[PDB]
């Protein structure tokens, strides 16, 4: 009986403390969660993605640490991004695509 | 023959209802039976085609029903599915996986989930396209994976958002959202605060804060 | 007489535990919620002001030969994605054109 | 009909785009490594471009000839 | 006359429904509403089926079913019955398929490879906690515990293997226990036994 | 730990059933083998059947033991008593109607 009484009194003390703490924190968080949306709108029923997606390895670091010779590949990647041949090719591709979406 | 016409109409209505409820529209079906008895063993070759709301398929398999005194064991000994040759490589990868694993129900479940996520991405990309036609440039189309956000003021400062659909080894489907920043070195020599290299990670926090489309429109408004 | 006291104290402890559990979960989820909200707000404001002050430095020289950093190669590769997949894109349009002309 | 001339010019441009693709050996070196092809989504290889860009021609000509251009309510809206 | 074509249409739609039954889930319209049938299979081996009787009047209810008691059906119903009924059906399908696969793995391991097992293995109704000791033929006695913390999968979420009754004397035991842990964590239950038994 | 002298006997049988026989006693008496208590527990289910013999004196203790050993929080008694155990099993599990319409 003594050990059970000690356990339950410690538990209810911690419960009251944590209750007061969560109360004051919840009352405080409201002003900042309202100020965060001052210049931004508040908020299509799309389900929210799970935390496995948010904690998955991102794409940019994998690309950067996966390929060698960054600038040795950019040296003509920039040129082909400046070449108008591929630009006309992409315009043809996108024209064909929008023609397909029109039907 | 009015009762027969009523029965035909009722059966057609029930078929349409089941098709729009489950989500699979089935085509004709063929069956061939062979009696290979030694205790009895029968071989049934089935073939059927159909489609799921965007994707057509044609499958042909064969089962070996072993009927005996107390057990009736039915196992799919061989299966073969064929679909139209699109550009989705992970779809064919899962096709080969289900081919080598010889499973039928998991294939349909994964196909349903995949087409659901595909139509979700399609209806999400086209919505923000016409809403902000001056801040987004869909270079490949609404049925694609990439997305290009760019302002008409300067073609130098623009970035891309990536939306892919992944199918794991178990069979489940889960998407992934990343972004890649193509910004000239002028913005890097201008700003010494260095808040762009940590942009992807933080961006994920953003989409983990108040939604997906909300984060997208917030990024559009900030770049605007 | 003491047996019933033991029983009722056990009942009290068993009833009191899950409230503490739920309070702890609410607390340590609200903390990280607030932290993530603050971080997102800071990053968003920083990028907003950065682009706002950048909008005119490009206006000073309209078509200056701007180079690119190493972090831009992932987006460059995703732009060259369609460049190197134009073959599969024409395959797709041929398949869909036959599908259209199935009349 | 400007589609004819845009097709003509992209067909003439096919040769030089193949040239500027064969300019480098690094783009050929990244081939065979699926570690980038699964990330970009399908693959990065255009060597049969002759076949496809010459096959689209008869199909586009045929086109220009024929001129091809909650739960309760959702469930109740079906049984009707 | 028309009777031939009518019988042809009848047999055609009947065959179409019988083939639709093969997709994994089927349904039939009854007086109160729709009755759904869910089929289960693991690695091409067909297994038992279950039924669920629904009512269409608002709000949607469940007349009677054959789902086992330990399967959490009430939660899935309370969270998905009134919205996106097809998602509820597919979730129930996934749950039943995972349960059937785990039970089939356990039963096959118990039935086929009874020589390598010393005593009966411990198992719960939901089949989400396995524990068994085994000695393969020198003598290498191990004891393994497999826990499935995800009820939508057929592979254990964590596996631990220990050497009881015998201390660590050579690296062979270490490599064997490591390989056994990895094979239990990645490959199916009976497959690793059929692979390492030879 | 609650009482001092008490006999507990277990029998784990298929259908996922555990039969428990309890002979009660206290710090100053020996366990009485003439008035036992029988319990049938089904694993991973919220239901458990009991034989009403002598638990009217130790009902809260048995309830506490059942709700602690099975990792639960609360326990209540249903207004359903019967001598036929199979009928209670079919009613509680609501599996007395096993007829379903299907075309297969």
């Amino acid at each position: 009986i003594d050990k059970m009484v000690e356990t339950t009194e410690l538990m209810t003390g911690n419960i009251q403390s944590l209750k007061n703490k969560i109360q004051i924190l919840a009352s405080e968080v409201e002003e900042e969660e309202e100020r965060v949306k001052q210049m931004h709108q508040i908020n299509l029923s799309l389900p929210e993605l799970s935390q496995k997606t948010l904690k998955a390895p991102t794409l940019q670091k994998e690309i950067l640490a996966l390929i060698p010779n960054q600038n040795a590949l950019l040296k003509d990647l920039d040129i082909l991004h400046n070449s108008s041949q591929m630009k006309s090719m992409s315009t043809f591709i996108e024209e064909a695509y929008k023609k397909l979406d029109a039907s | 023959s009015k009762d027969l016409k009523n029965q035909l109409g009722h059966l057609e209505s029930e078929l349409s209802f089941l098709s729009t409820l489950t989500g699979i529209n089935i085509r004709n079906h063929s069956k061939q039976t062979e009696d290979l008895t030694s205790i009895r063993k029968v071989l049934q070759r089935h073939r059927l085609s159909g489609n799921c709301h965007m994707v057509t398929f044609q499958l042909e398999f064969q089962i070996l029903e072993i009927q005996n005194k107390e057990r009736l064991s039915s196992a799919v000994t061989d299966l073969n599915i064929i679909m139209e040759p699109t550009e989705c490589s992970e779809l064919s990868e899962f096709v080969s996986r289900a081919e080598e694993r010889k499973d039928l129900f998991m294939f349909f479940r994964s196909l349903h989930f995949f087409v659901e996520w595909f139509e979700y991405r399609k209806r999400t990309f086209k919505h923000l396209k016409e809403k902000y036609p001056d801040a987004v440039y869909l270079s490949e189309g609404p049925s694609s994976c990439s997305m290009g956000i760019r302002s008409a003021s300067r073609p130098g400062f623009e970035l891309v958002i990536v939306w892919r659909i992944q199918i794991d080894e178990d069979g489940k489907v889960f998407p992934k959202l990343d972004l890649l920043t193509k910004v000239p070195q002028r913005a890097l020599e201008l700003d010494k605060n260095r808040a762009i290299e940590t942009a992807p990670l933080s961006f994920r926090t953003l989409v983990g804060l108040l939604g997906i489309e909300a984060a997208l429109e917030s990024l559009i408004k900030s770049l605007c | 007489k003491k047996r019933q006291r033991m029983i009722e104290v056990q009942d009290e402890l068993l009833r009191l535990e899950p409230q503490l559990k739920q309070l702890q979960t609410k607390y340590d989820e609200l903390k990280e919620r607030k932290s993530s909200l603050r971080n997102a707000a800071y990053f968003l404001s920083n990028l907003k002001q950065l682009y706002q002050d950048y909008s005119d430095v490009q206006a000073q020289e309209p078509n200056v030969k701007e180079t690119y950093d190493s972090s831009s190669l992932p987006a460059l590769l995703f732009k060259a994605r369609t460049l190197l997949g134009a073959e599969s894109h024409l395959r797709n349009i041929n398949h869909q054109l036959e599908k259209l002309l199935d009349q | 009909d400007e589609f004819m001339m845009l097709l003509s010019k992209v067909e003439k441009l096919s040769e030089e785009i193949m040239e500027i693709m064969q300019n480098l050996s690094s783009i050929q070196a990244l081939e065979g490594s699926r570690e980038l092809e699964n990330l970009i989504g399908i693959s990065c290889a255009s060597h049969f471009l002759k076949r496809e860009m010459q096959k689209t021609k008869e199909l586009m000509t045929k086109v220009n000839k024929q001129k091809l251009f909650d739960s309760y309510e959702f469930l109740k809206a079906i049984l009707n | 006359n028309e009777q031939e074509a009518l019988e042809e249409k009848l047999e055609n739609v009947k065959a179409i429904l019988q083939a639709y039954h093969f997709t994994g889930l089927s349904g039939k319209l009854t007086s109160r509403g729709v009755c759904v049938c869910i089929s289960t299979a693991f690695e091409g081996n067909l297994l038992d089926s279950y039924f669920v009787d629904l009512v269409i009047q608002k709000p949607l209810r469940i007349h009677h079913h054959s789902v086992p008691v330990f399967i959490p059906l009430e939660e899935i119903a309370a969270k998905y019955l009134q919205t996106n009924i097809q998602h509820f059906l597919f979730s129930l399908c996934e749950y039943l398929n995972a349960y059937s696969g785990r039970k089939y793995q356990a039963d096959r391991l118990q039935s086929d490879f009874a020589a390598l097992l010393t005593g009966p293995l411990q198992r719960n109704p939901l089949c989400n906690l396995l524990s068994f000791t085994y000695k393969l033929d020198q003598s290498f006695p191990f004891c393994a515990r497999l826990l499935y913390k995800d009820l939508t999968a057929t592979l254990p979420t964590d596996v631990t293997v220990t050497c009881q009754g015998v201390e660590v004397l050579s690296t062979s035991w270490e490599e064997q226990r490591a390989s056994h842990e990895t094979l239990f964590c990645t490959k199916p239950l009976h497959q690793v036994f059929a692979s390492f038994t030879r | 730990r609650a009482l001092k002298n008490v006999t507990v006997s277990f029998r784990e049988t298929e259908e996922n059933a555990v039969w428990i026989r309890i002979a009660w006693g206290t710090q100053y008496t020996k366990p009485n083998q003439y008035k036992p208590t029988y319990v049938v527990y089904y694993s991973q289910t919220p239901y458990a059947f009991t034989s009403s013999s002598m638990l009217r004196r130790n009902t809260p203790l048995l309830g506490q033991a059942l709700t602690i050993a099975s990792k639960h929080h609360q326990i209540v008694k249903m207004d359903l008593r019967s001598r036929y155990l199979d009928s209670l099993k079919a009613i509680v599990f609501k599996q007395y109607n096993q007829t379903f319409e299907t075309h297969n």
